[PDB]
């Protein structure tokens, strides 16, 4: 199934994926695709961060969902 | 406080959570919400709700900074973790959906989406051929395009512009497979409070690493938003208020939190910078962060606006309807009450102090720099009692100090025990003096005498020198009785004390004493009917000195003159 992922320019790309497809298997397929070290990468659906471990089905993903990509400005 | 809130301790690199804690908690609507959840028979350890509702109490009663260490410790962290430096809408985006999950099965189920979530559509048309896509999907923030974007005006512009599905992008539509397609996005529903998610980075192909964007980007103070509606409403636009502006300033995975608040909904802003609230002005809060300067090169650069959070204009009074202590339950404000009883029991690991440089006045009346480390969050008596193990108590004495606050060589005021060491003026002009009171002056009647304040002069009312004191005055006493005692009070010699002279003070303009005529009467040292708040008139003592000097100046000096 494809999803859609709106990049740091707000471009949508897309992703060829399956539902069994764990998060840092998607985040692989966008680091192949956008250049993006998977340690920088933070994806949100429906408001939700996906979190490392968990599968796309967990998170009710389909075809033609689009997540939306964002990286990190870290303060202490 | 000076402003009616108050701010959060930092542990140690938790800004970002500092000021996501006082964005929230002045979405009084979700407060009242957290307030009522089931935290009964849950654990302090390991209650998520819990500790946000006790973060949430301190910073309602307290007008000391709260801690948020059980915070921390809830969310099942260590203390390595208290010094990770975060992202605050990825906190925002984890602690958000915790507790929506944790409302779940409760009263109050379903208030995070009520409040925070939206709807979209993603329509999609084939360029090529007839298939026609679309799907709604929620959304709880918005993450806007800054680069090359002036203000958000723009920025939501291209949001919902029409973007192209070519190339590597084609749309899989299955039965034609992949077409080339054209994407594009609308809003259905805005919700009542608005998180903007300011897309300050991108990736530099010079340096083949992630990089901030410092450049310019305003934000309006008032938000117009049925443009990108697909339907409006002409009984209910989507105007927004401008309620929050957390601020970053530096590095793409390093810098500082900060946070920008109007809580009241009215305009009159403060500034929330870890554990000090301070009023601002509006300029500051707004402009002064779209930021995007690149001149005189210093923080500022680097510092600018991050997460923009608004408010519906139908919407302002239900989202911060006030809260009093009716709206907390009894279990909650008993559970924490008697929670902290607890630590009356309990020398090690203390704390985020201090340092505290002053002067210390000994029992032979001669000072001594003294540097103390109290809390920075303690109050005047934690200073003073900390001065006490630090030095001679004196044999005998009155073993009570206080602390003078000395501008210009003269006493303007004493603090009372009980004012918080953060309210103390750090200005370059203000010394503070910690000596023992005389036992004159511990409990002195208050009908017939006074405490005055006395300061060396030299003829000229504003040139003033050496060490002011505190002198105990009697009433009706005859004024050789008070030189005897300021005399027993400087210990030099007698040939210099025949030279004095004295004088009464007030405003700059000043009425020498007859020192034979012994009147001493309490109202000659009182103020203008209705002033406090202005100067105290105070004592004056005339003669020469014994000082310290300084380099001559010369490498070519002094003259001037026009030969021609």
């Amino acid at each position: 199934m494809q999803i859609f992922v709106k990049t740091l320019t707000g471009k949508t790309i897309t992703l060829e994926v399956e539902p069994s497809d764990t998060i840092e298997n998607v985040k692989a397929k966008i680091q192949d695709k956008e250049g993006i070290p998977p340690d920088q990468q933070r994806l949100i659906f429906a408001g939700k961060q996906l979190e490392d471990g968990r599968t796309l089905s967990d998170y009710n993903i389909q075809k033609e969902s689009t997540l939306h990509l964002v990286l990190r400005l870290r303060g202490g | 406080k000076h402003t009616g809130y108050v701010g959060l301790k930092n542990q140690g690199a938790t800004c970002y959570m500092n000021s996501l804690l006082q964005t929230l908690f002045f979405t009084n609507q979700l407060r009242k919400a957290v307030y009522m959840m089931p935290t009964e028979g849950d654990d302090s350890s390991k209650s998520v709700p819990l500790a946000l509702q006790r973060v949430f109490y301190e910073l309602q009663h307290s007008d000391k900074p709260v801690g948020t260490k059980k915070l921390t410790k809830s969310f099942g962290w260590e203390t390595l973790d208290s010094f990770m430096q975060h992202d605050v809408q990825e906190l925002c985006r984890v602690l958000l959906d915790n507790v929506e999950n944790k409302m779940k099965g409760t009263c109050v189920e379903g208030t995070i989406p009520k409040l925070f979530r939206g709807k979209m559509v993603s329509y999609i048309q084939c360029k090529e051929v007839d298939y026609r896509s679309d799907r709604r999907e929620d959304y709880y923030d918005i993450q806007l395009s800054i680069k090359g974007k002036k203000n958000i005006f723009e920025s939501f512009v291209d949001y919902v512009a029409v973007e192209q599905l070519d190339g590597d992008n084609k749309y899989d539509a299955g039965e034609h497979g992949l077409q080339e397609a054209e994407k594009g996005v609308k809003f259905l529903t805005l919700p009542p409070v608005l998180h903007l998610q300011l897309m300050r980075f991108m990736y530099d192909p010079q340096t083949d690493q992630n990089i901030k964007i410092n450049d310019r980007f305003e934000f309006p103070e008032q938000l117009p938003l049925d443009e990108f509606l697909q339907k409006t409403d002409p009984k209910d636009p989507a105007n927004y208020i401008l309620h929050a502006v957390l601020v970053h300033s530096g590095d793409n995975h390093g810098g500082h939190y900060v946070v920008y608040l109007n809580p009241k909904g009215d305009g009159k802003w403060c500034k929330f910078d870890d554990d000090v609230v301070s009023r601002c002005t509006k300029e500051e809060a707004i402009e002064h962060n779209y930021g995007g300067h690149d001149d005189d090169l210093s923080v500022r650069h680097c510092t600018n606006a991050y997460m923009l959070v608004y408010i519906r204009e139908s919407k302002l009074s239900e989202v911060l309807q006030a809260v009093t202590d009716h709206d907390i339950p009894q279990q909650l404000v008993e559970r924490l009450q008697e929670e902290k009883r607890i630590e009356a029991q309990k020398i090690t690991d203390f704390e985020n102090r201090r340092s505290f440089k002053c002067i210390w006045l000994n029992s032979q009346f001669r000072e001594e720099e003294i540097t103390l480390y109290p809390d920075k969050h303690g109050c005047v008596r934690d200073l003073l009692e900390e001065c006490k193990k630090a030095v001679e108590l004196g044999e005998k004495a009155s073993g009570k100090l206080r602390l003078l606050e000395i501008v210009s060589y003269k006493i303007i005021g004493v603090h009372q025990e009980d004012e918080l060491l953060e309210c103390l003026s750090p200005a370059t002009s203000r010394t503070f003096r910690i000596e023992e009171i005389p036992l004159d002056q511990v409990d002195i009647d208050k009908e017939n005498e006074m405490l005055v304040t006395v300061a060396h002069f030299h003829k000229e009312v504003f040139g003033t020198f050496g060490i002011p004191f505190l002198l105990r005055i009697h009433q009706g006493e005859h004024f050789r009785e008070v030189m005897k005692r300021i005399q027993s009070l400087l210990d030099i010699q007698e040939k210099e004390f025949e030279k004095f002279k004295f004088a009464i003070v007030m405003m700059g303009r000043h009425q020498y004493i007859n020192e034979d005529e012994y009147e001493v009467n309490l109202k000659d040292f009182e103020p203008q009917p209705g002033n406090m708040s202005h100067p105290r008139p105070w004592l004056g003592l005339d003669h020469f000195n014994k000082a310290p000097k300084r380099s001559r100046y010369t490498y070519l000096e002094k003259a001037i003159k026009i030969h021609n």
